[PDB]
Formats: structure tokens, C-alpha cells, sequence
RNA sequence: CAGAUCUUGGUGGUAGUAGCAAAUAUUCAAACGAGAACUUUGAAGGCCGAAGUGGAGAAGGGUUCCAUGUGAACAGCAGUUGAACAUGGGUCAGUCGGUCCUGAGAGAUGGGCGAGCGCCGUUCCGAAGGGACGGGCGAUGGCCUCCGUUGCCCUCGGCCGAUCGAAAGGGAGUCGGGUUCAGAUCCCCGAAUCCGGAGUGGCGGAGAUGGGCGCCGCGAGGCGUCCAGUGCGGUAACGCGACCGAUCCCGGAGAAGCCGGCGGGAGCCCCGGGGAGAGUUCUCUUUUCUUUGUGAAGGGCAGGGCGCCCUGGAAUGGGUUCGCCCCGAGAGAGGGGCCCGUGCCUUGGAAAGCGUCGCGGUUCCGGCGGCGUCCGGUGAGCUCUCGCUGGCCCUUGAAAAUCCGGGGGAGAGGGUGUAAAUCUCGCGCCGGGCCGUACCCAUAUCCGCAGCAGGUCUCCAAGGUGAACAGCCUCUGGCAUGUUGGAACAAUGUAGGUAAGGGAAGUCGGCAAGCCGGAUCCGUAACUUCGGGAUAAGGAUUGGCUCUAAGGGCUGCAGCCGACUUAGAACUGGUGCGGACCAGGGGAAUCCGACUGUUUAAUUAAAACAAAGCAUCGCGAAGGCCCGCGGCGGGUGUUGACGCGAUGUGA
């Protein structure tokens, strides 16, 4: 019989707060929940950073935002470092494209003033 | 601090002994407690292990020192005019 | 108790003066002989019953009791 | 489940009367008695916060037994310090020592020559 | 050292008549630290901390340790934060004036030896102690005269 | 003798009376027996419910132990029973403790005081070492080879204080199975250990066995020379199997508090598969219940840990914990060394143990045959244990007996085959005396004049519920209601309950009783020393079942698989839902004490004492205060004005 309760019980009957006598920092503590997020999170990073996709500066600026919860659950830190990688990309784009720009007119220049030195 | 107005670090007295008495002990559990620059190595690792006895962190030395603190103006004082007697005595 | 990896030296103990007895036992698994010296039970383990056997005779001296199950 | 009982005259708890569990081989639970461990040898400098890497750790009456060469360190004038002794005790005791006895040659040398 | 707010130094002599150490515990003086050498005796120069007899020192060597008689191995002003000042000599006759914590000006004999700086564990008394039971354990190790 | 609350002894009435009421509870059948409300077996229903009505101990009791027999006296009734009575039996230790050492102390001779039995005192007023490595001489015993013994002569030593004081401190060394009418870490079987012995070295191993030489030789070695030989390896941490040594010295271990936090190992608990016995079958249930092991000591391996090393040199600062923390005094980064090692492998070792099916001895059997003792998971669980790191103090956290490391080199030893050595290098020979050793450890073996609701120190602690060692129920383990049963069910009681309407009108007073009570979501006053007040007050919800979202790790997904908790939603019941259990009545005021703490054991728990804070007063040791019969007596004093000693008030 007891079994099987636990067995409802895990599926998730019984539990109401009819049946919760005892606080909720009782029923499973801050520290420990603190802990079973944060033993996660940082296990993620470092993770990552053996598969370079982020370097240092990357993830020592993100092991203080992990430690003021900033961030909560492994997938908000995906999410979020995705996006950050997606905003260096466009960075990085922009920048190529600033660059391209900048060297096309600056030795079409040099080929002007072989137009002009030619035309005087 | 955002937790407190203006109780510091006594906090921890709860709401008995008074209040000038809470007063004319912060001003003490802060510097007895706070970790002082061993100048004997640098780093910051200078803390009481009893009365009067300080100790640093890594140079692993041991300085006798203030009750609260590790240099009374006395003791300071009496270094400098021991420095001013040596210096008429041996010319 | 001690383990002996090396026949000869196994011998060597058997043939010392000092040897109450040596008791062979087989199992399905492998065959170890026991020679309880003066301080020391001797264990030899051998894993290969034909140089088991062989070694069965090899055993000289006059303490050869005791064959178990 | 076992509960289990002291096995010998004490029924208090001490330091001397302390216990470990295990199996025998009939499948009963029993008590014994373990030897409190101790500690290595330490800083013959009296500076040094480690305790000695070199050492056996056993308690200091069990030394009688032990192997000659299994409590000291290969070393000359060691086997009495801990790790940072052995280390900088050692080195400490060289770069003081020649120095000193060379600038004491040298001060000779300037009361010599005034 | 239990039961008292001036910690001691425990110093290492070599004894200079046979091949041993001596190992005293002086109070320490302020500002003393492991590691320092120590200087005792008649030709000492001032130091902190570094005794030299009463009489060969000028006025106002601040010191603590100080003796009572020549020979009594260090008697007055050794408490918590205490101190006392020579304030001048008598050549012949071997008296020095020393004013002595409690204001008095006792004419000590010259040749008697004192520690030169004040006392450790200074400012000892201006924490109050704030609960019973706290003064309890301050005179639990030293006497029964509390409550 | 009539007396004296007369003394001792004896006997009535009260009287077959009070009474044999504390903690739920007993019933059927049978055996022995002259005999059963109680003994015993079998069944059934109950309780202690692991903070036991359990299994062991320390004190203390002292034969209460165990078998048999008796039921004369006791067990407040009975009794075939006992703790009673009588006759028999029981306690086996190098390894378990004492003995060993020292703590707070205690207490001797030197000395002192004292009419005096004696007292004071514990390094102070003392010629306080009876020890020894060794050199020299004598005297010897063998075999006075050359080793052993003694006396004498030197040379060296701190007497740095006799002795006792701990069955819980320190204190080397034993574990598993088996056995009894009672004894087991003792007896039996097996497997290890510590110390001391062998100064006739018992064996092997190390010391350490060569380098250069000219000559007979392909070679090999050889002949004679000489010379070195108190270890080897790695840059380092340190390793290898041992690796000379005294007075003397330095050190180490013995040997250190409380509390928080976290991890690693372990046992136990929980879950998925197996097997093996058994429960249930009126229908269901690959089901439910028990069991499903390897010590000591080794040898190896993971597993933890370091403030240990080498390379190189970091700001675009970095590393990283639950929190911290560390870094030019060398971060990260690689490559290593050690410490612990209870976990796993194997040696013990399956032959033993256990659970099952079976056959003999059929009796006594450590009887003999079979098949099994298998494979995973889980975790903030609990208990031990191991380690890292913190917080606290006007508290800093025992001592010695013991054993060990290094420094130094007084000496020893040999002549090219070998010695003195061997801190334990491996074996082998021998020894470990004395005393305690049963039982109960408590609503029956102890103290309370008892088989007394009183008292008395510890270990270990299953499942469910629930925050939980709370309360409630149930397993292993016990128990017969606590000095009796039967039939009645009156009054008073004693302990529990309930109530129409009214709500303190009762009474000296809300004394007693009653109401609130756990969670989650909301929500907050006066006042304040700013932390409190504060669970203020006040309101809402709470079951069952059916779902959804979110919260993980292992080999961007993809694939693998598992543990619980939260938030939201639909439906459902006579509006019931912390449903037993567990669980705060509230507010506006006055008086007193600041608070916590403590007291009138056996009528006074307070406004009394204390208490921090405040304020005094003496005292520079030929001293303040104080004990003392006495002294160079004694405490504060292992002390010195931030210290003592004497007071008052009392944040
Ligand atoms: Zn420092």
C-alpha cells in the first residue's frame, strides 16, 4: 500500500497545501536549491569553455552574473549566451563591412591620382 | 547597507544593553575584526587570535599588538620618542 | 597469510625445515596447494590442473597430507 | 535491523572506545575497536603552518616496528621538518648560513683595514 | 597567557657556559614581533623592547618590566597598557626617579634592569563587557570572586 | 500500687470493617497434578511501537546465576511457580581491564614550630647522583684463545626532588567460526599479532667484493702488484629491502575548545531485475512476505587530500567555492611526489557460515549427498567515520610515562677475502607470571525499613505519516495490566465528555473550562534605544481525482535514463477538506524590575539576589586585604595600578 501511495504522491496527488504542514524553506531549503542551481550553472560555463565556444573574458565576465542569479535556469543561460555569440557575430560583420568600404575608395583614390597625373 | 539604518555591524545585540553602549562598541567590533595589512609581507591577512596578539597569513609572523587594534597611539608615540632619545644619545 | 606467484620458490618452502604440512584442494576454478610453514600460511594458486598435477608429484618431501574437496 | 552492542567493558563514550562496523564471514554485524590515527612529524623551524611530507603518519608508540628507511626522508638534515620545512627550512639554512659566514670574512677583513 | 590581557614573549637564549638553550617568557612589549633579536644587558643599546639596566639610559626611556630591587628578575608595571618614566638620574648614590603608573615617583635603584617600551595588550579596558555573562568568563580563569 | 501523656510484656472493641481502584485486555483447548481466574504448550485479540515493557554495560547488590527436587514458612488471594526452601553445578585471557604515567590534589625524611600525640611545609634554611660509553691496574672462568664476571684507579653526569593519586583521560598487541544444564575477543578449530628473550651470530640477504697494472692465453681467467670500498637512484618533492655510532644537543609524536558550512567512504533505509521457501485466490495481483555473506593482518587498486616539486611567466586580469578565498612571495596551464586508504580485487576461502531439496547414524552425530548465496540502480534521506574551510573570546582549550627524527663524529675494521655492523632485510628457536571474568543494571536482583507510580550514569534505534527522535499505527524484540478475581451499574466522588437561549449577570478575581492554533497568499498600528513591536491586528484558501508548463544529469543537436518539488487548469462529493494527530485567544492602559540568569530541596519564583553600566576607598611587596596555636608560616601571588583587596548604587 505504501508504495503505491508514494507512487501517486510522485505523480503528484496528495500534495496540495491541504496536506503541507511545515514551512516551504522545509519542504526543500533555499540553500539547497541555491545550490542545485548554481552547481549547474557553472558546470555549464566551465563546459563551454573546453569547447571554446567562449573564451575567457566571456565566461569569468559571466561567472559574476551566475553568482547574483541574474540568471536562473540553464536555459535562460543558453539562451542568453547564444544571443550574446549572435551580437559579436553582427559585430564582427559590421565591422568587416566598415572595412571593405573604407579600403575600396581609399586605393580607388591611388588610381584616381593616376587618372589625374595621366590627364596633367 | 541596505539592511540596516545605522546599527553597523552590532546588530547581532538584537535590541537589548542600550544604546550608547551599542555606540561605544561598534566603533570596536569593526577594527577588531577587520583583516589589517601585514606590513611585513603586504598582503592582507593581519587578524587577532586573542587579545592583544595579531598574526598575518602567509610570512606566518606574530606581532604583539593593541587589545582592539594594532597600534595605540601610545604605542606609536613611545616608538617615535625612543627613536628621539637614541638619536641624542649616539650623537 | 602470504601468496606465492613462483612454483620453484613454492618448492623451496615445501622442501624448508620447518613445514608442518601442505594441503592440496581443487574446485572447478582452479587448484591451490596451502604449505602452513612455522609462521606463515603459503598459498599457491595454480590455474592449469596438467601442471597442477605435475607439480602434485613434484611436492618431495615427506609432508604431503592433506588432500581436501 | 541490528542494533548492536559494545564488546567490551566500557559502555561509555570516550576517545579510547571507538568503533568501526563490519561483516564477518557467518553474516553478522559486529563492532571493532580501531586504532585513533595520529599525525606526520612536524616543523623542527616552528614557522612552517604544514606538517611534514615525508613521514609516516602511525601513532608514536608504533615506530618501534617500523622500517628504518620508511620514517625519514632521504635527505640530510631532514626527516625532522614538515614540507615546507624540508623545502625552505633547508634552503633557508644555506642561504643564511654561507652568506653570513662570507659577509663575517668580509667585516673581518674591514676591521683589518681601517 | 590565561587570565591575562598582556601576552608573553617566549624568547630563546643561547646559555653561554654550556651547550644548551634557555627559554624565558618576558611580557612583551609593544610592537615586538616573532623573529626579532632581542638585546639584554649592560651595553644594549635603546631598542624597543631590548632591556638595558635603569641609570644607563636618559630620561624618558618609557619602559615596562621594570624591577624593584636589583635582582628580583622584572617586578612593577607589567600589566595591560602600563608604563614607566625615568625622569632623571643621581650619578653617585645610583638613585633614578622613575614616575610610576599611579602617578607616584618612587626613587629607584640605578643597575636594575626594565624592559624599554610600554606593555602589550594596551587599551584593554574601553569595551565594555556587555553581558553577565561574558564577565563570568573573564574570571572563571583566574579566581573565584565574580558574582 | 490504680493512677505518674508511668516501663516491659500480653489481649480486646473498633472489625471480617477500612480496604487489595494509577498507566486500555483478555478468551478457547489440552498436559502434568488431590488440586487451575494465575504454571506450560497451541490458538485468537490486544500493548511497549527503536527517547521501547528490546538487546548490552558502568556503579552497587554478592550467589540473586544454572539443573533438579520440596511445596512446611514468604511472595499482602491462589499457586504445580519464584527472586522462597534443600541438594548439586558455574566465572579459564601475553592480545579484555587493573597493574604503567600524570592531572586537581594528597603526603614523607632535610628545616621549622610545638609541654605533646604531633603539626607546618613540598624546593623552600638540606654534603640529595649507589649510574655509566670508555682508558689504566688487580682478581679471575672457558680454551683466563680471546670473549664473560668482579674489585680498584680515572673520566662523565642537574639532586634541578621520596610516594600515592584516573577499572571514563594518555597507555604497544586478537579476529572469524564451533561448543555448554550456566562460562567466551578466555575453552575447541583456524588464521595473526606486540614486547622481551638467542650476547654461544641459528639460518640466508646487505656491508662487497673490484680498478689499474706486466706476463701464459683467440678467449676465459690466471700469477704478483698495488690502490678504493661505514649503501644505491632520480635536477625536485622523495624513492629502493636493510645503508656503522656515545656522552652531548635541537626537535617530533604523546597533546587539545565550542559552533556553523560542504564534500568523500561506510552501515542502514528506498527502487528495478533475478533466484529459493512460504501467504492470498469468493474475483483480481509476472504478486506479497523472509533470505540472498567474507574479519584480523597483509599484497595491489581505485578513492579522497597538500601551504610539495619542475617548466614557463599572467591586466583584455584571471582561477574558483554553498559561502570564501589565491596570485610576480608565481595565476591558469602541463608533467610529477607524497599522506590517508575501513571502500574494491586476492591471499584467510568455502572446507567455514547460511538458505533450500534428500539419505542414512535413525539414538550421541561440528553425519553425509545435492542446488543456491546472482545483476543493477538511488539519495539534500539517517547514523558513524574521514577531510577542507570558516565564525566566536577581556575564555585560547591537561599533563607526564613512552616512542621517534635529525645535528656531531669521541670510536670502531679489514688487508684483497673479508670484519665490526644491520633503527627490526627475510626467515627460524624460546617466554609473556599476578588479580577481576556468572548474573540484574531496574515500575523483581541497587538506594528509599517492601517485588514501593520516588531516584540513579551510558551504547545501539526499522516502516508509514508528517518539518521531525513531535503525537498516532505497524515489523525484529518482549509483555500478561503492574500486591487479586466474580456479579451487579445506587448516592456521593475521581478523570473525561456534551447543551437549547444569554454570554462573566457568577466570584475576592474569567479560578476552571472554553475560543485561536499548521501551512500558502494577502496585510499592519501606536510607540521605539531603529535591530524591534511582529505569527501583531485583519481577510482569503486548504479534500479527492484528471491533466499541462518548468526546474536534470550521462555518450549544437541526436540518442540514454533516472529523483523528486513547484506553479497553473478542468471535473467531482449533503459547504467537506492541518477532517485522528500535531497545534499561539486578542487589543487599548497603569505599577515594578532593564532583559537572559538565580534563590527559600518539604507552603513564599517575586517587585528579592545577581547582573553588565556608574561612582567611590586603601595599596609601590619592610606593601593593601586576609587565615593562623606556633615559625624565614599561609592565600590573593605562575600576581604588580588597564592589578589586587573593600564598598555603594544598578541597562
Ligand atoms: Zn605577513
Amino acid at each position: 500500500r505504501c508504495r503505491k501511495n508514494t507512487l501517486a504522491r510522485r505523480k503528484g496527488r496528495h500534495m496540495g497545501i491541504g496536506k503541507r504542514k511545515g514551512t516551504a524553506n522545509a519542504r526543500m531549503p533555499e540553500k539547497v536549491t541555491w545550490m542545485r542551481r548554481m552547481r549547474i550553472l557553472r558546470r555549464l560555463l566551465r563546459r563551454y569553455r573546453e569547447s571554446k565556444k567562449i573564451d575567457r573574458h566571456m565566461y569569468h565576465s559571466l561567472y559574476l552574473k551566475v553568482k547574483g542569479n541574474v540568471f536562473k535556469n540553464k536555459r535562460i543561460l543558453m539562451e542568453h549566451i547564444h544571443k550574446l555569440k549572435a551580437d559579436k557575430a553582427r559585430k564582427k560583420l559590421l565591422a568587416d563591412q566598415a572595412e571593405a568600404r573604407r579600403s575600396k575608395t581609399k586605393e580607388a583614390r591611388k588610381r584616381r591620382e593616376e587618372r589625374l597625373q595621366a590627364k596633367k | 547597507a541596505k539592511r540596516t539604518k545605522k546599527v553597523g555591524i552590532v546588530g547581532k545585540y538584537g535590541t537589548r544593553y542600550g544604546a550608547s553602549l551599542r555606540k561605544m562598541v561598534k566603533k570596536i567590533e569593526i577594527s577588531q575584526h577587520a583583516k589589517y595589512t601585514c606590513s611585513f609581507c603586504g598582503k592582507t591577512k593581519m587578524k587577532r587570535r586573542a587579545v592583544g596578539i595579531w598574526h598575518c597569513g602567509s610570512c606566518m609572523k606574530t606581532v604583539a599588538g593593541g587589545a582592539w587594534t594594532y597600534n595605540t597611539t601610545s604605542a606609536v608615540t613611545v616608538k617615535s620618542a625612543i627613536r628621539r632619545l637614541k638619536e641624542l644619545k649616539d650623537q | 597469510p602470504r601468496k606465492i606467484e613462483e612454483i620453484k620458490d613454492f618448492l623451496l618452502t615445501a622442501r624448508r625445515k620447518d613445514a608442518k604440512s601442505v594441503n592440496i584442494k581443487k574446485n572447478k576454478d582452479n587448484v591451490k596447494f596451502k604449505v602452513r610453514c612455522s609462521r606463515y600460511l603459503y598459498t599457491l594458486v595454480i590455474t592449469d590442473k596438467e601442471k597442477a598435477e605435475k607439480l602434485k608429484q613434484s611436492l618431495p618431501p615427506g609432508l604431503a597430507v592433506k588432500e581436501l574437496k | 535491523v541490528q542494533r548492536l552492542t559494545y564488546r567490551r567493558r566500557l559502555s561509555y563514550n570516550t576517545a579510547s572506545n571507538k568503533t568501526r562496523l563490519s561483516r564477518t564471514p557467518g553474516n553478522r554485524i559486529v563492532y571493532l575497536y580501531t586504532k585513533k590515527v595520529g599525525k606526520a612529524p612536524k616543523s623542527a623551524c616552528g614557522v612552517c603552518p604544514g606538517r611534514l611530507r615525508g613521514v609516516r603518519a602511525v601513532r608514536p608508540k608504533v615506530l618501534m616496528r617500523l622500517s628504518k628507511t620508511k620514517k625519514h626522508v632521504s635527505r640530510a638534515y631532514g626527516g625532522s621538518m614538515c614540507a615546507k620545512c624540508v623545502r625552505d627550512r633547508i634552503k633557508r639554512a644555506f642561504l643564511i648560513e654561507e652568506q653570513k659566514i662570507v659577509v663575517k670574512v668580509l667585516k673581518a677583513q674591514a676591521q683589518s683595514q681601517k | 597567557d590565561p587570565g591575562r590581557g598582556a601576552p608573553l614573549a617566549k624568547v630563546v637564549f643561547r646559555d653561554p657556559y654550556r651547550f644548551k638553550k634557555r627559554t624565558e617568557l618576558f611580557i612583551a612589549a609593544e610592537g615586538i614581533h616573532t623573529g626579532q633579536f632581542v638585546y639584554c644587558g649592560k651595553k644594549a643599546q635603546l631598542n624597543i623592547g631590548n632591556v638595558l639596566p635603569v641609570g644607563t639610559m636618559p630620561e624618558g626611556t618609557i619602559v615596562c618590566c621594570l624591577e624593584e630591587k636589583p635582582g628580583d628578575r622584572g617586578k612593577l608595571a607589567r600589566a595591560s597598557g602600563n608604563y614607566a618614566t625615568v625622569i632623571s638620574h643621581n650619578p653617585e648614590t645610583k638613585k633614578t626617579r622613575v614616575k610610576l603608573p599611579s602617578g607616584s615617583k618612587k626613587v629607584i635603584s640605578s643597575a636594575n634592569r626594565a624592559v624599554v617600551g610600554v606593555v602589550a595588550g594596551g587599551g584593554r579596558i574601553d569595551k565594555p563587557i556587555l553581558k553577565a555573562g561574558r564577565a563570568y568568563h573573564k574570571y572563571k580563569a583566574k579566581r573565584n570572586c565574580w558574582p
